């Protein structure tokens, strides 16, 4: 699953079935493939823009 | 950088200078807060080690606006498989003496899983890079920091589409052949970094090409799905008198 589309996740994939997994500073939501910041600078997003 | 913009300040919170006595040596990527990923080949000719200093939020070198923060350089780590004066496993891992403090201008990039890289990331098809690097080939270095949209070729592609070095497993290729937008050498170590679903990640180094924004030529980046675990290994490991360390890859 995980070589198609990613499997579906945000982020990280295992395949097993298909588990979906998130970066350090982050956690996975109940759809089982999204990824929200757990932290105030989480990698890979951009302060100031994601102010706006 | 050649044929690129000026990084808005904050927008590339990532990107490293590395200075030697103060001087102007490469760039790089901050991972986390305290590990950078360079290019080997930026160590090359170190006379001290002990001058290594790697600047986060750093944006128009003319200034200080108090959002820069300095760390001494206490570990440089470098494949086994890195020969000094030649292109291949160009990818160098240091270790900063203390964390930086993340903030809006000061953030890392983050270092994907390699098959998440090597599958999904690696078709991505434009990625920035950026640095201070030269603005022409032969011409004066950038004062602000400047970042440039490059498309990646495959190697193949690369090769067909080319007019020295070998592009390896450990390289890929990312630019144009007409000679209008390329990075330089003064950005030797920087990020070539790849956005997906809301989120950026490290997918290259700047590396080697014949000279810059070369008619012809595309510029050559570190492939740094090949060093994942490599690096993720040694991010676990205590750190080793003397600044220099070269680990067995893989
Ligand atoms: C690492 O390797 C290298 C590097 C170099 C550069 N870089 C670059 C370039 C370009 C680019 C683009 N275009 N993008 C990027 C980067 C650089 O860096 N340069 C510098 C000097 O010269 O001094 C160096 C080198 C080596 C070592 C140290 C240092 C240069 C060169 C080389 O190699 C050799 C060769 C290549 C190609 C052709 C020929 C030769
Ligand atoms: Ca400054």
């Amino acid at each position: 699953i995980c070589v198609n589309e990613n499997g579906g996740c945000e982020q990280y994939c295992s395949d097993h079935k298909r588990s979906c997994r998130c970066h350090e500073g982050y956690s996975l939501l109940a759809d089982g493939v999204s990824c929200t910041p757990t932290v105030e600078y989480p990698c890979g997003k951009i302060p100031i823009l994601e102010k706006r | 950088i050649v044929g690129g913009k000026v990084c808005p300040k904050g927008e590339c919170p990532w990107q490293v200078l590395l200075l030697v006595n103060g001087a102007q040596l490469c760039g790089g990527t901050l991972i986390n807060t305290i590990w950078v990923v360079s290019a080997a080949h930026c160590f090359d000719k170190i006379k001290n080690w002990r001058n290594l200093i790697a600047v986060l939020g750093e944006h128009d070198l003319s200034e200080h606006d108090g959002d820069e923060q300095s760390r001494r350089v206490a570990q440089v780590i470098i494949p086994s498989t890195y020969v000094p004066g030649t292109t291949n496993h160009d990818i160098a891992l240091l270790r900063l003496h203390q964390p930086v403090v993340l903030t809006d201008h000061v953030v890392p990039l983050c270092l994907p899983e390699r098959t998440f890289s090597e599958r999904t990331l690696a078709f991505v098809r434009f990625s920035l890079v950026s640095g201070w690097g030269q603005l022409l080939d032969r011409g004066a270095t950038a004062l602000e920091l400047m970042v440039l949209n490059v498309p990646r070729l495959m190697t193949q592609d690369c090769l067909q589409q080319s007019r020295s070095p070998n592009i390896t497993e450990y390289m890929f290729c990312a630019g144009y052949s007409d000679g209008s937008k390329d990075s330089c050498k003064g950005d030797s170590g920087g990020p070539h970094a790849t956005h997906y679903r809301g989120t950026w990640y490290l997918t290259g180094i700047v590396s080697w090409g014949q000279g810059c924004a070369t008619v012809g030529h595309f510029g050559v980046y570190t492939r740094v799905s090949q060093y994942i675990e490599w690096l993720q290994k040694l991010m676990r490991s205590e750190p080793r008198p003397g600044v220099l360390l070269r680990a067995p890859f893989p």
